[PDB]
């Protein structure tokens, strides 16, 4: 019965004792095999997003420091200013589940400055009691009915408990919500749930895929990154219609003038092309005519989704070079093992590693193709 | 079971939990052609089967009738059983060795 | 100066009989030569119990220190106290390891161990004595204390 003492000394330094490029590349080309397949979904423009974040005991773990309320907290900030940057026309809404019931902190509606206010104010409040997803599905229920038709309805519930407490039977809201063409994006924090996996699956047309949970701080960002894109529309699901609106133009006057939107003085404005009323900011449904005001440029800023640049394929080593030198940047191809050049399938010109991830990223046209002369 | 295995010439004796496979044959006499084992080609870990021996202050527990009424072996299991409970998202399953053994525990957990 | 002071370990014993101290050791050809010398005054011979202190200071000033071993699990002569740890308590990470570095080789080596104020020495040594499993015997600075190490 000699205790642990008696055997040995563990003698520590007996355990320690005295191909990156390639590497680097492959694990690339295995990454990039997931970029490789990229076609035109259709997807929608336009959306109404009901934010529903979990403010509850479960949030006072300190899995995520300094505690999880902050941490979800803070990215939401993020969140906002991100998702109202790449939709521009789309409104948002904000719902916290506390003491067992779902509270609206923001009317849906298309500023994201009320939205990061009442996130900023949330800051303080300490989480509490149970969280409730009927409560906050209900809520959200209602908040989407008065969006129009066209505008895709969508909620993202960002779940951090692992038990509901609900008043009523769960399962008939998800049978409401599939009836109002509602569609659900859960990111657990902890584990997977049964009623939250169903939830998904039933709202998503039978998809999997919209229930994720992290593993670390780091995969939190990807995931609330990856909602801020608009989600691809099934086959059978038909919503085509046109929607009236008009541009209307920047008026500069000396004298500032009352506001129709929030009755208030402004130096200056837009000036609406039906009732010539005048709102602060864009884009926002009109106070007077409700037509939606927007400008050329935030149709634009949409378009790069309906037509996505193909993925770039890695050119082989054995085959010769166009030049050697970036198109774009010129930057000189490192002589190195495997050629570290891109050649775009349209236009057939190489392209480095920086210009690769700057023109699937933030440029949004392969500048080979409008060179080229048709 | 002597007439059945007498009766019918092939019999097929199956169950997920079922081993050591040659103490059947002793304890119940017939004879094998064939058995077998058969290992899962997993993935992934999809069980992660543990044998707890020690609470949290380190005390060694054991069901054993006669120290069944010991609040150290009592509480510690019951520390157990909430936090597993606390990590289980949805379904948690307890098995007590006996019915009387699942009576007392719980009625000690209750005060 | 490494290669010097590392190749003289284990050339000199002493052990203790009933109550005779023998400086004895394996080899016949080395002890002689130590015979030899006046200070001192396989081969086993009784010293003077006043004198070992003399003798163990002779030795570290010979090339050859002297060693001090003790297999507690070989002899059974002297009666052996049974006792144990307690199931509640539990050994420290550095606790652990000091105590381990005496019975590296599975045997009981006489030593220091130093660890800082509040570290648990007295666990330490109680573990030491329990782990022998022989008679031990604890001299204290203060009564106050000695009372501490009796809790
Ligand atoms: N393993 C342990 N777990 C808990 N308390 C311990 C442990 N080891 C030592 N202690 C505590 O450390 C304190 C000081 O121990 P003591 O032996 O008096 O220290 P010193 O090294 O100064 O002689 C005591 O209160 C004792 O209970
Ligand atoms: F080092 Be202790 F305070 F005895
Ligand atoms: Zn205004
Ligand atoms: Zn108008
Ligand atoms: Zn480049
Ligand atoms: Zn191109």
């Amino acid at each position: 019965g000699g205790y642990a003492w008696e055997d040995e000394i563990k003698r520590s330094w007996d355990l320690v004792k005295v191909a990156s490029l390639v590497a680097s590349i492959v694990e690339a080309r295995k990454k990039r095999t997931a970029k490789k397949n990229i076609t035109p979904y259709q997807r929608g423009i336009i959306r109404s997003l009901i934010l529903t974040l979990d403010c509850s005991e479960a949030m006072l773990e300190k899995d995520l420091r300094p505690n999880r309320h902050a941490m979800i907290i803070q990215y939401a900030i993020d969140f906002v200013h991100e998702f109202f940057d790449q939709n521009p026309i789309s409104q948002m809404g904000i719902i916290i589940m506390r003491n067992g019931l779902a509270q609206l902190v923001s009317q849906v509606s298309g500023n994201p400055q009320d939205h990061i206010d009442a996130l900023k104010s949330i800051r303080k409040q300490e989480p509490k009691g149970n969280p409730s997803l009927q409560n906050a599905l209900e809520m959200a229920r209602g908040l989407l009915l008065p969006v129009p038709a066209h505008c895709t309805r969508e909620v993202l519930i960002v779940f951090g408990s692992l038990s509901t407490t609900d008043p009523g039977d769960i399962h008939q809201t998800i049978d409401s919500l599939v009836s109002e063409k509602i569609r659900v994006k859960v990111l657990g924090l902890s584990a997977q749930v049964a009623i939250c996996k169903e939830l998904c699956k039933a709202t998503n047309y039978g998809d999997e895929s919209f229930y994720k949970i992290l593993l670390d701080e780091t995969h939190l960002k990807e995931l609330f990154n990856e909602a801020v894109t608009p989600l691809p529309v099934n086959k059978i699901n038909k919503g085509f219609t046109l929607v009236k609106m008009g541009f209307p133009t920047r008026i500069f006057e000396d004298t500032p003038t009352f506001c129709s939107c929030h009755s208030k003085l402004v130096y200056g404005g837009y000036f609406c092309p039906n009732c010539h009323s005048k709102v602060c900011s864009l884009p926002t449904v009109c106070p007077c005519c409700d037509l939606m005001l927007i400008l050329s440029t935030h149709l634009a800023r949409s378009y790069h989704h309906l037509m996505p640049l193909k993925t770039f394929a890695e050119v082989p080593t054995t085959e010769k070079f166009r030049s050697e030198d970036c198109f774009s940047c010129q930057s000189r191809f490192p002589i190195l093992l495997t050629s570290s050049r891109y050649r775009c399938e349209d236009c057939k010109q190489e392209f480095c590693v920086d210009c690769d991830v700057f023109i699937h990223e933030i440029l949004h046209n392969c500048p080979g193709c409008e060179s080229k002369p048709v | 079971i002597k007439p059945v295995f007498e009766r019918f010439s092939s019999v097929i004796i199956t169950s997920g939990t079922i081993s050591p496979l040659d103490m059947y044959p002793r304890m119940l006499n017939f004879k094998t052609v064939l058995q077998k084992s058969y290992a899962m080609t997993l993935a992934k870990k999809s069980f992660l089967p543990m044998i707890i021996t020690k609470g949290s202050d380190q005390v060694a527990i054991s069901s054993r009738f006669e120290i069944r009424n010991d609040p150290s072996i009592v509480r510690n299991y019951g520390s157990m059983l909430v936090e597993f409970a606390k990590i289980t998202p949805d379904g948690m399953v307890v098995f007590f060795p006996s019915y009387l053994y699942m009576e007392s525990i719980v009625s000690m957990w209750q005060t | 100066f490494i290669k010097g002071a590392t190749i003289s370990y284990g050339k000199v014993k002493l052990v203790i009989k009933h109550n005779r101290y023998f400086v004895e050791t394996t080899q016949a050809d080395i002890l002689q030569m130590l015979l030899n010398d006046s200070v001192i005054g396989v081969h086993s011979f009784e010293i003077a119990n006043e004198s070992v202190e003399v003798v163990k200071k002779r030795c570290q000033e010979i090339d050859y220190p002297v060693l001090e071993e003790y297999d507690f699990r070989n002899d059974h002569r002297n009666p052996d106290l049974d006792i144990d740890l307690k199931p509640s308590t539990q050994i420290r990470p550095y606790q652990e390891k000091s105590l381990s570095k005496m019975f590296g080789n599975g045997r009981a080596r006489s030593g220091i161990i130093v660890l800082p104020c509040g570290a648990g020495k007295t666990l330490v040594g109680i573990t030491a004595a329990c782990t022998i499993k022989k008679s031990v015997i604890v001299l204290c600075t203060s009564s106050v204390s000695v009372m501490q190490w009796r809790q």
